């Protein structure tokens, strides 16, 4: 198995990822997307887009 | 020398007996498997006795097998005989065997069952159709009317627009009553001898459901929001067939499936779609049977008394404490025990001197029950405060 | 040797989401605000199946 | 009940090791105690912490469970004709350093049906014994004692090896249900096992093809 | 204003779309009362990688109102404010089965932004 | 397939061999239950070297059935299983004497893989 698996195994997993997108989007919005809690819909939508990304 | 005294092995069933409990004991009308009486109901007790009565492979089988992983006590099987084949010919000689005399004869002088079932007739979806879908139910709604505490068991065909027209059939309100249908077919995990599941009707989960619930939290506490133990899911979900939401027949129960839960039986309300009435919500029309069971019992233990004034006050203080204690067990409604129950035995307050002289006896009792909490109405307040 | 573990399944990203917007049926029931978010991520859902589909080639 | 009304009496069963191949005596005691008691206890000290988020304390060791038992013996009512001294021989005898080893005797109390702590037997040895002898004869054959045992829970190390490997035997084998998803399949397998099964070791485990592969009923084998 | 400075900004929960106007947009102290609504509509174990997040409210469906019930459901929604909402207190929540209509809950959740009656003795015997 | 893979492979306890097929062998749910008809037909000292295996249930052959006999056969059967065979559990061993044919002792014991009941009171005074 030459797989990568053992070797991006902490660049896949959700949260690496997530961390990676909410500083994104804390970046390039952050005065018009103030709320980033688990209530808001795009943050839920963006972190199901993260999840089929992983 | 003669003897041996040792330690054998053998797989016979010691068993158990008496699991009580007539009103929420269920009652299995198929055909025999392919030396049971060819009528008599027949005790089933644990899984193991279920094989060495009915084999392992069948329909009745694998609904015992259904009923007793999924929890069921105690089962009776009522046989019918080894049936034909030709599956569209057995299909409507069983309902034909339902409507013999025979059939009352067996069930009135019964006293040991109340849920009346009729796996079977999930046969039907592989099949006029219609016309034997509404006979099907139509003879089991009227075994129950006419015995005196018995509930039906039914269920819908899986196709949309034959359940539709099913439910938009003619039931007359004392059947509609007694009985109940859940729609969704289940998808067991039972191997058909090769890779394809075992598909059986959702009727032995729910009688299971139904006598456990009533065995662990009581027979007035709701059949729903119990897992199903050994599906993989139901077959048709709610969100491809909108139709039976249709407001305009009888009450159906769906059974779905959750994210972080399972198979659960998702309703409780007769085929009666009254909104008023309470004979809907299942657990109200076994509890108030439940109490016809036991107060039926103590009033034929004064049955062959004077009808002086004494045995009706005798009659009186036993059903008087026996009610207040399952008010303070919390199966009825009401804070104090004015508005939780009513006695009026007496000569004018429900005899007349005519009742007395043709030897009756009669008693009144009212009730008043618990309501299910079907719908939560969440609201939310801000309450501004500086 | 080969192996072949491999696919043509794809979840779309509304089937993750829980159940008080959507997984309604069809064009039926939802009242064409309910089917902007469907196309809010048509495009969300075609670029992650891309990756599927080359992943495929 | 359920086949006859005879009685059954306590029995002292004793050992010279932890486990049970050498047996040492053994002795059924009459007039049963009319009450036991198991006392349980688990020590506890509390984190002095100084950043002061949070008020927890922590668990250091678990007391053994101890028993205590109250007997009495009898002989000069008519049935009663053993003398209470040879039955004290051995209360006396296994509940004190044995002279071949240095230690005390391993005992294990049982009793008909009761179970103990979750057995059906109470191993451990003895704290406590005190017998107090309170009428007597001419020449002072005692025939009273009031016995006062106490024990401690000490098991042997097989029994406790056992009981570790019906929970949590490093493999979970989770079915899966219908509607699920890996994060719920790891929760239900970091619950069998109560390690945290961190799901993309579930999927690289088990061949998994694109992290949604399961068909609600088949299983998902979990080790560590 | 400095309201809906200090409490974030966020989106609608039903999420509307304009081609005017990009995505309609909760603010303030409508965002705490929007995200509550979530919370009680959320069920635990629908989204994925947050399974802790959701009311929970679908275990209390047949569960008959005898008042073993509302105060389970007291302690569910007073538990999960404390879990997922720390931006919101809680005054008091009533519930109440619907008089018309009966086998509905109707539970008023009254939130904060985050003496005994001695009159009642003239009125007593 | 995986409970053959999870739960070992072995040979069956009658030994059957044929010149078709080698050794017959038991797998997966079937090996551990052939595994606890080894363990009550053994008696302690009858393997070599393992002197500690066995179900000892010789010692209950002339006992009296009086319920000191029920409960003794309860405990070696629990013991047994904790010792030797740590890979089922054990879910309840119920014994009955045979009612047809008496002294014969029947136990059916069941294992595992590895509420008060409020209904009784509408059917009691």
């Amino acid at each position: 198995e030459n797989a990568l698996f053992p070797a991006v195994k902490d660049a896949i997993v959700f949260d690496a990822l997530w961390q990676q997108a909410h500083e994104k989007v804390t970046a390039l919005s952050g005065e018009i997307w103030t709320d980033t809690g688990d209530h808001d819909p795009g943050v839920t939508l963006l972190q199901s887009a993260t999840w089929n990304c992983s | 020398t003669m003897v041996l005294p040792g330690v054998s092995y053998n797989e016979t069933l010691l068993t158990q007996a008496s699991n009580d409990d007539p009103v929420t004991m269920p009652l299995f009308i198929g055909y025999t498997p392919p030396p049971v009486t060819v009528m008599q109901p027949v005790s089933v007790g644990s899984l193991t006795q279920a094989n060495s009565l009915f084999g392992q492979r069948g329909t009745l089988a694998y609904s015992l097998r259904h009923f007793f992983e999924n929890g069921g006590l105690q089962c009776y099987v009522l046989p019918l005989g080894p049936g034909k084949g030709e599956p569209a010919a057995r299909l409507q000689e069983l309902i034909a065997a339902l409507q013999t005399p025979q059939m009352l004869e067996t069930l009135l002088a019964d006293d040991k069952t109340g849920l009346v079932l009729v796996p079977e007739l999930s046969e039907l979806n592989e099949v006029d159709a219609d016309a034997l879908w509404y006979q099907g139910w139509q003879v089991l709604l009227t075994l129950c009317r006419q015995a005196p505490q018995r509930f039906a068991l039914l269920e819908l065909p899986e196709d949309p627009a034959s359940a539709v027209t099913l439910t938009q059939q003619s039931f007359s309100a004392d059947q509609c009553q007694r009985g109940a249908a859940w729609w969704p077919r289940l998808e067991t995990s039972y191997q058909d001898e090769s890779s394809a599941p075992v598909v059986l009707s959702p009727l032995p989960a729910v009688a299971a459901a139904i006598q456990r619930s009533a065995h662990d939290n009581g027979v007035w506490k709701a059949p729903a929001n119990i897992a199903l133990a050994k599906t993989r899911r139901p077959t048709q979900s709610i969100l491809t067939s909108q139709a039976l939401l249709d407001n305009q027949g009888v009450s159906c129960n769906l059974i779905r499936s959750f994210v972080g839960k399972g198979v659960r039986l998702w309703g409780c309300r007769t085929l009666l779609n009254e909104e008023n009435t309470a004979w809907r919500y299942i657990q109200i029309r076994l509890l108030v049977s439940s109490v016809e069971h036991y107060l039926s019992k103590l009033a034929r233990a004064y049955l062959f008394e004077p009808n002086t004034a004494p045995t009706w006050m005798k009659l009186k203080g036993q059903v008087w404490t026996w009610l207040r204690q399952q008010w303070l067990a919390g199966a009825f409604f009401g804070t104090v025990e004015d508005e939780a129950f009513s006695l009026s035995i007496g000569l004018d307050e429900t005899m007349t001197e005519d009742d007395i002289r043709h030897g009756k006896m009669i008693l009144q009792v009212r009730l008043a029950l618990l309501a299910p909490a079907e719908f939560i109405a969440i609201s939310l307040t801000l309450d501004l405060r500086d | 040797a080969g192996r072949f573990r491999d696919q043509t399944l794809y979840i779309p990203i509304g089937q993750r989401q829980p159940e008080c917007y959507a997984l309604q049926q069809p064009d039926t029931v939802i009242d064409d605000q309910t089917r902007a978010v469907h196309q809010f991520l048509l495009p969300v859902d075609q670029l992650l199946a891309d990756g599927t589909a080359e992943l495929a080639q | 009940s359920l086949l006859e009304r005879g009685l059954s009496k306590l029995t002292l069963n004793a050992w010279k090791d932890r486990e049970g191949k050498i047996p040492a005596g053994s002795m059924s005691a009459m007039y049963n105690p009319e009450t036991i008691q198991l006392d349980y206890q688990t020590r506890f000290d509390t984190e002095d912490t100084i950043n002061t988020a949070s008020q927890s304390n922590r668990y250091v060791i678990s007391e053994p469970v101890g028993l205590n038992l109250t007997l009495l013996f009898d002989s000069q009512m008519p049935g009663n004709t053993t003398p209470i001294e040879t039955q004290l021989a051995m209360l006396k005898s296994l509940c004190a350093v044995d002279a071949a080893t240095g230690s005390p005797y391993f005992l294990r109390i049982t009793w008909g049906k009761m179970r103990w702590e979750n057995k059906g037997w109470f191993a451990g040895r003895a704290r406590d014994l005190s017998v107090t002898y309170t009428l007597f004869d001419r020449d002072a054959t005692p025939l009273r004692a009031t016995v006062q045992l106490s024990l401690v829970a000490d098991e042997s190390f097989v029994i406790q090896q056992s009981l570790k490997t019906q929970s949590a035997p490093d493999r979970a084998l989770v079915s899966v249900p219908d509607l699920a998803s890996l994060p719920l399949l790891a929760l239900s397998a970091g619950g069998v096992l109560a390690s945290s099964v961190d799901y993309l070791s579930l999927a690289w485990d088990n061949d998994l093809d694109n992290l949604d592969d399961f068909q609600t009923g088949d299983f998902l084998r979990a080790t560590k | 204003d400095i309201l809906k400075a200090t409490l974030g900004q966020c989106w609608a929960f039903p999420p509307r779309f304009s081609p005017d106007t990009g995505v309609s947009l909760t603010a303030g102290v409508e965002a705490v009362m929007q995200s509550l609504r979530v919370l009680f509509m959320t069920e635990p174990g629908e989204r994925i990688m947050r399974e802790s997040y959701g009311g929970g409210m679908h275990d209390f469906i047949f569960e008959n109102i005898t008042d073993e019930l509302l105060a389970n459901i007291h302690n569910r929604i007073e538990e999960s404010i404390l879990r997922h909402e720390p931006r919101a207190l809680l005054k008091d929540v009533i519930i109440q089965p619907d008089k018309q209509e009966a086998s509905r809950l109707r539970a008023q959740i009254t939130v904060y932004l985050a003496n005994i009656h001695d009159g009642q003795t003239l009125r007593l015997l």
